[PDB]
């Protein structure tokens, strides 16, 4: 895990640095959900243009893990599934963590019956 | 006679729920709801067992399959002696063996799957027409099939026919139970569907991926939890809402439920209808309204056509033009 | 032959869970667990369906009842044609009809109930002995009976024989699934049992309360949820724990689970063994160890005797002596 | 409901009053759980000797609602089931509400199968 890498006081700083060194950018940590069947993604940190929608960010993730088109995922932010049309800025405002980063997980969608 | 006594005994069990516990409970609405079950696998079987206990009288199974040797332990209307036989009609017969007054029917019908070549345009035209008619005939549609692409056409047709869809889907140790949104002519509010949560058109996920049996490789508990929640969602949904809330005499009516066995949890969630959704986007609805089967046949063979129509291609191109900085 | 294929197909389905998903999963431990089901009603039936799908080979039903006309819609091993017949042996036969390799047995045995007069000391002495032997013979005991008092004697005997008990119980729209604590010779830690949460000895709740049928007047969904969770709790519990946690390859092993349908929720809870508990108090254990059936027969006919032995009478007298100020 | 009777600022006061006007006393609100099948209890407020155990308080409730001996209940404090041997003082310390009162609900125990 990332949040389990010991650096809380450092995180708030890394989050502040980003807030200044970059504009129109959302600091995001994106990781695979535990127990979910879906390819891993080692690169977990992202500076995301604030005007991108959730769906555009999902597209970025899909490409990063090289997921094939026939398989779908969904994302959780604070155990909620955000609207696909929402701006990452609005999501960041609502769900940003104490440490300044927005935490997201992704999981394979269920299909069996 | 024994059958009359069965009828009166089940009836009394239900009446007592209203008389003694929840006087405002509407039992009749539940009894008279015509239910279409798309899928007669582990979900379809357990969902039907929960429905008959609630007093539902008409259940119609749609499944093109046969009973496999691994099925009976997980698919709770079939026995060892049934293996090799057509599932849907057996499931109907099994319900009547439990409670002979059931108006239970089975239909061996293939649902045309998006992303797959049309093998026989005419025969599948008929499958499409038959599916639309069954959907139109019934009141509540449970979507209990076994792939991503099998959920597309029924979701569209149910939206077109303005029917309530309850969609349930399983993974190894998790599950999803949700009600799809419907179109409101006056209200600009609409709830999401199964396809609103990602950004790819459904396509062929099957011709490629080996290990057929993995679609039933799940902790046995997940099918039972999902099935029971799907039915209780239906019974609550059928009740009238209290004035100032999203609740009924049976309690909540969540849009979407996701459960996980590893930590024994359940989340209640809600999402709005997504403008670029390849199933429920107004542009997709409009395309169907214009050309019907002539549009559907195009989308079936060309999933990318849906991404063009619904606008998914546009939002993705926009990410392509960003340049080398959503990375390091 | 067909039976060999059934055997190999179910076996493969299970193997794939380990090979492809959870390499550390112990399937053999689950297959070889001898399960005693006390109760063959809505819980006993659904619990047994979840067990066979997990590969469990030996299941023994204990139930003194017959199939009623209202039962088949809710009790998922029985059909309309079965009504009037003895439940336990029918349930066993029904499991074999699903999967013929099952070592499934049924026993029409009455469990002596605390608070009720002994009608025939000798015959019930034999019931007691038979119950203790079945408990001793099996590995995991599911307590799936239909009253408070029916849970007492099996809880005590299982603690005495050091067996794992999974206790499940239903209400109209809620349920409880818990594992009872066991005695550890060295550790002073022990988890609670069903009787640890209140302060009255179990007694006759039945001779008085009218409306027999209310014990099956429940939303159909609750039995399916409780049954599925009880079995998944068992499968996780049977796995080895990771070094620094209360988790296994299958995830959590909660002491106690309480779920509610009205708001689609599930709580994970934990309580310690209560010193004055009328089932698991060390004084009650000591009394059994000394006199066996000669103690039990006394407690059966005199529930208040348990309150004396366990110290419940003491703590209640203390409240009596408070004086008129825990009120207005 | 009680907490829905509008008086937050008043509650903290009523809780302070009790803290002074009375010693060795725990201010408690005890109500029937929603949807639970169990007799109502109109008297919901209690000043409970801090040295009483949870089980002794359960006994008090049982008598108040005139529950027969053959029927059991369980109590929730903040969606937890407290140990029957615990002192009400320790429970109060752990679970006391912002407004100074300890909130408890009681429900009929499940028995069906
Ligand atoms: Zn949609
Ligand atoms: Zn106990």
């Amino acid at each position: 895990t990332f949040k389990s890498e010991y650096p809380f006081e450092k995180r708030k700083a890394e989050s502040e640095r980003i807030a200044d060194r970059f504009k129109n950018r959302i600091p995001v940590i994106c990781e695979k959900a535990e127990k979910s069947d879906i390819p891993e993604i080692d690169k977990r940190k992202y500076l995301v243009p604030a005007d991108l929608t959730v769906g555009q960010f999902v597209y970025v993730i899909r490409k990063r893990i090289m997921l094939p088109p026939e398989k779908a995922i969904f994302i959780f932010v604070n155990d909620t599934l955000p609207p696909t049309a929402a701006l990452m800025s609005a999501i960041y405002q609502e769900h940003k963590d104490k440490d300044g980063f927005l935490y997201v997980t992704y999981s394979g969608e269920n299909t069996f019956g | 006679d024994p059958l009359k006594i069965a009828d009166q005994s089940v009836d009394l069990n239900l009446k007592l729920m209203k008389w003694r516990i929840l006087p405002d409970l509407n039992l009749d609405i539940i009894k008279n709801t015509k239910v279409l079950l798309l899928g007669a696998g582990t979900l379809g079987c357990y969902v039907s067992r929960a429905l008959i206990a609630w007093g539902v009288r008409k259940i119609t199974f749609v499944d093109n399959g046969t009973v496999s040797y691994s099925n009976p332990v997980r698919q709770a209307l079939y026995n060892f002696e049934d293996c090799g036989k057509p599932k849907a009609e057996l499931a109907a017969a099994s319900l009547k063996r439990i409670f002979p007054l059931m108006d239970a029917t089975g239909v061996k019908l293939s649902i045309p799957m998006i992303g797959h070549k049309l093998v026989n345009e005419e025969a599948q035209h008929k499958d499409f027409d038959r599916l639309r008619a069954l959907i139109k005939e019934h009141d509540i549609i449970f979507l209990l099939v076994d792939s991503r692409e099998s959920r597309w056409l029924p979701s569209l047709l149910s939206n077109i026919e303005n029917k309530t869809v309850i969609n349930a889907a399983l993974g190894f140790d998790s599950y999803l139970v949700m009600r799809h949104g419907n179109r409101d002519e006056q209200s600009s509010k609409q709830l999401g569907c199964y396809f609103c949560h990602d950004v790819v058109a459904p396509t062929d996920s099957l011709t490629d991926r080996t290990l057929d049996q993995m679609s039933t490789v799940t902790r046995p508990g997940v099918a039972m939890m999902a099935s029971s929640l799907a039915v209780e969602l239906m019974t609550s949904l059928l009740q009238t809402k209290y004035s100032g809330s999203e609740t009924t005499v049976l309690g909540d009516i969540p849009h979407q439920i996701r459960g996980f066995l590893h930590n024994f949890s359940i989340l209640k969630l809600e999402t709005p209808a997504y403008e670029h959704c390849p199933a429920c986007s107004p542009k997709v609805i409009e395309a169907f309204t214009d050309l019907g089967w002539e549009f559907v046949k195009k989308a079936l063979e060309h999933p990318l056509y849906l991404e063009e129509i619904s606008g998914l291609s546009v939002i993705k191109q926009e990410v392509e033009r960003l340049g080398n900085d959503v990375f390091e």
